[PDB]
């Protein structure tokens, strides 16, 4: 049993920046709910730029205000800022931070006819996952691991808060 | 560049996503 990817990597995240640009407009599509699916591709995209985000605030102008103190750069600072971590510490939300940096950017530069600029952030996505991440890509199955990643949210023992139960008095 | 920057939104992502 091989089950083999029908729709090329690239075509969902048109998909999905799409999505995005129509979200802002208007919702076009349907509502996903009690129907388990054999497709949990599209699900774990939304949820990379849904899932921290909803439980965050508005990381897609907090995360770019409280990094702005220092004097950053254009495109290629932004993504690059993921990368720099990446570098030394390849944990989930870096991979999440590293997707949703380019997609928000890309689908911003969509909407500003900035295709120009949106190729070459693919091509450099495209090559640093198959370069410097190919091992990291490989080892995790793509995004094998990643679909029991964000399986939960409040779930976590590593540094989470310590409340009600755990530490009432403090 | 700014790796220390780059902790920042490392950290803070990291542990707002898993419930801050």
């Amino acid at each position: 049993a091989t089950p083999a990817s029908a729709p090329d990597t690239r075509a969902l995240v048109a998909d999905f920046v799409g999505y995005k640009l129509r979200q802002k407009g208007y919702v076009c599509g349907a509502g996903p709910g009690e129907g388990p699916a054999a497709d949990p591709l599209h699900q774990a995209m939304r949820a990379a730029g849904d899932e921290f985000e909803t439980r965050f605030r508005r990381t897609f102008s907090d995360l770019a205000a409280q990094l702005h103190v220092t004097p950053g750069s254009a495109q290629q600072r932004f993504t690059q800022v993921s990368d720099e971590l990446f570098q030394g510490g390849p944990n989930w939300g870096r991979l999440v931070a590293f997707f949703v940096f380019g997609a928000a950017l890309c689908a911003e530069s969509v909407n500003k006819e900035m295709e120009v600029l949106v190729g070459q952030v693919q091509e450099w996505m495209v090559a640093y996952l198959e370069t410097r991440l190919a091992d990291w890509i490989h080892s995790s199955g793509g995004w094998a691991e990643f679909t029991a990643l964000y399986g939960d949210g409040a779930l976590e023992e590593a540094r989470r808060l310590r409340e009600g139960n755990w530490a009432s008095v403090r | 560049i700014i790796k220390n920057i780059a902790r920042h939104l490392a950290q803070v992502g990291d542990s707002m996503d898993r419930s801050i």
